[PDB]
């Protein structure tokens, strides 16, 4: 039995998000959909769906964003495992990193209202940017006396996703089930591992390239959709696939091995890193080396190091300030 | 002719056994004696063509028909008997010898079936087991017997015995050590038992008995192949192919699919050989 | 291999829908998306999760809406399942008179030019007022001069999808695949075949009051969202699963039997009706009797077709009015 | 679509292949059986199964066998897979030159006699001397005058299988699909190759024992069985599996990459070894290279080669004495 | 968790069902395998197949089979569902008494011997002589003084599975999932239930016929194999299922309707009888009525009830002979 709830499950990622979360969990398990306005009306499109043995819990949280909402301290006297996805939208017409200082404050106090009466709970973070908010969270929870490095990861799977789909179309008909993404989350702190895989590589400037495209990824949508929004049809999959993966290893039918943003714990010079690791009953079990590195990929995983160490200590000095 | 016209379609009516034409041996005055002489000082081709034209004025020649199937399997051509053969059983089905040679021409084709009611009807004048029970029989009543202690290889070779066949051609091969047919067998079981060089000496002596029996020369051709040396095969089945047949203006040739046979091998030989 | 196109699939219920098809489409497809408004953004949105084996086009919207769109042809070359969900929210700002006029204009141009370049294929449409926009298609396929009988289905599941989940809740171990539902999609033109599933039926009262939630379930969604929208999730399922039956019928792999809005030659004197039907690899194969019907349920089904009378007559009557 | 025949199928390797392939063969698709005993026995009590849309046919034969039987010559017509499984089993006897002369003297026969009227048709061997008996068939087939390199296979499966279950117990944190191997199917032939995996690897002293494991596993179950059979069950569920994967490349709904033993084609010499391959819609597409190798590896894949260059000579020959 | 263990899995009937059993089990589940002769040959054959978490334990008795065998009891700690299927083949005839007396006899010896360890497992008897022997474990049960009449289920599906077989074929293009069957499991002692399934049945004398056919289907498939051997595929098809419907109910992942024999208490006057059910998480929940039928399928009812009254009174006849 489980109780996944979905915090903020009414913007463009919640809605789509519930629906692809709900047609497949398994038999007796239980929703929570919690949001500050719409949370009825998706409780609604979700109650008349012939699916037996989901049971679908709402609340809703008043408007002027209290602190402390106490709808939100009722819907979370069982849950098991938190998805945080409530953020904001850029509004497409301002720009720049004024995005920091809005979305920490709500990271901060969502995780430390879901946190202050369930302690055992994985806590996946989805909202931007995650290796910023990331150490905010860990601060949050660090602060409340109550920490696990095990059940605190951060949703990196979307990197894989594109990095996947984009070398299966350079060496069509040959198929490949993922690709190993290393590094970060932002920009250039991503780093794929073009050379772990089986099969013939292309040469070397299609493989430089294909490299670059990844990084410049988020950004292309945008100009797709000129201005007016981020891309959330792919965001959503990747979540509901992380959740998936989270839940099957914690009832216990399946032990996968997964790329998450997640502390080291003394493995890498970096305090924090998207390192291989395997799933289980309690989280995280192993946390898997890298491996062998190619000499062309070490310059680019020795400027993430040092891009993402600034990103940390930028998001670590921010909960000094508050708290 | 005037007469002589056809009567190949006559006899064929029943008979499928096809004549084939270029057989002028039939009008000289009468084949049957230089027939039956060319086998002692020549070779064993045209006297098949000479044994099928006196055969075809009637059916009625027992001998005829026991030794054109006997004919037709030397030079390899085992796919004209059998229905000869049957047929000369259906004159008489008492007859020794077309009984014991129609069990030769049933594991050429790997039939077995009629092989083993031949074998059985040969020694009265689950099918395996019942035919392997009466088989015994005189296990050792007429030892010195040589059809007898051989049919007990033939036996064997049809279940796949070639351990205990080669062992009684041994015993049958110094009982009488004339004819070529029984120093054949002994090469066969050999051969067919990862145990090729322990034969061809024989292989070549047989031939001193009467230098023709293609099928010895061809078990030799499959030994030295399947024996290193790839070539010399080539050069052994190229002059199997010419005294197999057509020294008399291409026999006649009409249908030949049996030979194809032969032909087959050739290519196999060839094709290891990158050519 | 196959060849979906779904026409309009940028407002609330296209996108979930284009995300639940772009999961379970059969290895070698060619998913295609148009809109006049969002169709880029929502195309490059897509094409990042890997799913190897589908390829996606789109075209390009236009102008403030032109009849006979350029664009729309060219995406209209040879395609066998086209989805029409383009139209407009029904219940907010209510006028259920004037709303009509709205909706059926549209369509009276999505078919006239979908159609021409593509005559033999599927129309499965998704519009609210199935009940009055079924004749429309037809009344415009007619002047064309291609109206094959069984290839023109107006989906209906949803009405299905209630009244299991209902049924389900109250005999509680119990559980039914699915229900019958016959009549039409309208308020009051809409009867469940309740004595027609195997197990200990409740009491009348309940099933009276089980029967008249059916009916009315479509504005408990409006009243929860304070009409500011409909319900978009739940119908986002019942057609996304519908098309797959039509595509498991028409690729060769599936016979299955389904309730649609279907022509009925013959039978009932009612033009269209909501009757089972088993498809098949040309469309539709053969047209099952409705079978045993309590005394209750005829007085139902009575006034059902009554009032579909009246909801057929006025369909064929917007479509000879035309201007 | 699609027809399989399974040839043999009345043994230990016979009907529970066949009783695999029932309840997992797509819509749609029938399936025959022959035998020269027990085929009626099979076929009527495979007709009992409640699965919808295959049907199954059967012929039988004289239990003395006769070149060229007139009953395959017409249950062949139309046949799109062949599975050659017959055959006198793994029984210890004598050595192995008289088995391999046994099953080359009925593999000439089962080939000669299906590819008379039904030429373009996939073939499986899953007999035994599968490195002396390929070749065999590949001479059979070039007698005939029809030969095509691309649709002649050797299920060479199940030394993967057993390869891909050792290491995942000693090294049990982790799960894995597959683990390529590489060689021939006999004793001192088959090589692992446990260098292209993901995650780190035991010590030298252990992985050495791995492999002399994989290599001697077939004579730990007969010493288990005593001398009164051989393994079959877990041998009919990998010929099951690679028929699925030529079925599904065949119809066209997928291109998996399989290893199996077929032609090199002028690539690494030693005409006939275990190499991976891609699949497709008209058999054999790619033949990739084998890849990185360890220098602890060159040498056993050397000494295979060698044995693979003599048995490749053995098996090309098989003749006969006539007499 | 799970350990079903299988009782007999040497004989035809058996081999089948433990490689069925295990490539569906869920993650982390353990099977079981015991027999006189050939248990270690099929557990060491059995273990050579890649599923991760499916562990693989076996058990051998003594040749002269001791009742009560220590080697058995060893395997009955901590087991949750026990399948019988020992038996004695079929004979060329020999008359019904001794083979009915000695699968009494063994049947007797092993439920002891199982339920004298682990009280609180399920039994799910498949062994031929149905109607008898499971009177026969009841009865032994209660001997012991741990029955629940909640756990003890003789699995009767094959009658379905034919049933729905011949549906099928005599109604194409019409599938129906299942056929309700009543009554016993013998020669006429069965009656199907044509009148409660959805469709336009097709006639009375081929409805008759069907009927017959369905009824004498079992002498069909041994007059097929000449004399010698029984029904194995088809009837190993038939346990699988049951089997699995049984562990996704106890562990919580379904909650399945099914029809089988069990101890119906109070309802209809026969002690023993197949009626429809419900599993739940504690065995059957759930006895649901039979239903209306009509009156030509009420004969055949009152005949099937005076033949299953006379089986299970010689039944317990016999059984108090030990006492």
């Amino acid at each position: 039995m489980v109780n996944v709830a979905v915090i903020g499950a009414a913007g463009g990622i919640g809605q789509s998000l519930s629906l692809l979360l709900l047609r497949e969990l398994p038999f007796g398990s239980t929703l929570s959909l919690y949001d500050v306005v719409g949370a009825p009306g998706v409780a609604a499109d979700l109650s008349h769906i012939d699916r037996a043995g989901i049971t679908v819990k709402h609340a809703a949280g008043k408007l002027p964003p209290v602190p402390r909402d106490p709808a939100l301290t009722e819907l979370a006297e069982g849950v098991d495992v938190f998805v945080i996805v409530a953020g904001v939208p850029r509004k497409p017409g301002m720009t720049r990193d004024d995005l920091f200082n809005v979305n920490a404050g709500i990271v901060m106090d969502l995780v430390l209202t879901c946190a202050s009466v369930s302690p055992n709970a994985c806590f996946c973070i989805v909202t931007n940017p995650v290796n910023s908010t990331t150490p905010i969270a860990a601060q949050t929870l660090r602060k409340i006396g109550v920490y696990n490095k095990n059940k605190l990861l951060g949703v990196s799977l979307l990197d894989g996703l594109r990095a996947t789909r984009f070398i299966n179309n350079a060496r069509h008909p040959l198929v490949v089930p993922y690709v190993p993404v290393v590094g970060g989350h932002s920009d250039v702190t991503i780093v794929p591992l073009y050379s772990q895989i089986p099969g013939p590589l292309p040469d070397e400037s299609t493989l430089k390239e294909i490299r670059k495209r990844v990084q410049v990824a988020g950004t292309e949508v945008v100009k797709a959709k000129a201005g007016r929004g981020s891309a959330t049809l792919s965001m959503a999959e990747a979540g509901a696939r992380f959740t998936m993966h989270v839940v099957k290893a914690l009832m216990g039918l399946d032990t996968p091995m997964v790329y998450a943003y997640v502390d080291t714990d003394g493995e890498h010079e970096c305090p924090f890193l998207a390192m291989p690791v395997v799933l289980g009953k309690n989280g995280i079990e192993r946390r898997l080396p890298i491996g062998p590195i190619t000499t062309v990929e070490k310059e680019m995983l020795e400027e993430a190091v040092g891009v993402v160490k600034k990103n940390i200590a930028k998001g670590e000095t921010f909960a000094r300030s508050k708290l | 002719y005037a007469e002589a016209q056809e009567q190949l379609q006559r006899v064929q009516n029943e008979t499928n056994y096809p004549f084939e034409p270029n057989n002028p041996y039939m009008y000289h005055d009468k084949p049957m004696e230089e027939g039956i002489a060319m086998l002692q000082l020549a070779n064993m081709a045209e006297a098949a063509l000479a044994f099928e034209a006196v055969c075809q004025k009637e059916p009625e020649n027992v001998e005829a028909w026991r030794r054109l199937g006997t004919t037709q399997a030397e030079n390899e051509k085992d796919c004209l008997a059998i229905i000869a053969l049957n047929h000369a059983r259906m004159l008489d089905p008492k007859d020794i010898a077309v009984h014991a040679a129609l069990a030769v021409s049933h594991t050429n084709e790997h039939n077995v079936g009629a092989a083993l009611q031949s074998l059985r009807s040969w020694l009265l004048s689950s099918e395996y087991r019942d035919c392997c029970t009466l088989l015994y029989a005189a296990v050792e009543m007429n030892p010195n017997d040589p059809q007898l202690h051989a049919s007990l290889g033939v036996l064997h070779n049809l279940s796949h015995r070639f351990d205990e066949a080669a062992k009684n051609f041994r015993r049958a091969v110094e009982l009488r050590p004339d004819d070529a047919h029984m120093w054949n067998k002994l090469g066969a079981t050999l051969a067919n038992g990862n145990r090729p060089q322990e034969a061809l000496e024989a292989y070549n002596r047989a031939l001193d008995i009467n230098p023709g029996y293609v099928r010895v020369m061809y078990n030799m051709a499959v030994s030295y192949s399947n024996m290193a040396q790839y070539p010399l095969a080539a050069k052994h089945i190229t002059r199997a192919i010419a005294l197999q047949a057509g020294g008399t203006n291409p026999q006649g040739e009409g249908s030949r699919i049996a030979t194809r046979g032969l032909w087959d091998l050739l290519r196999m030989t060839l094709n290891l050989m990158d050519r």
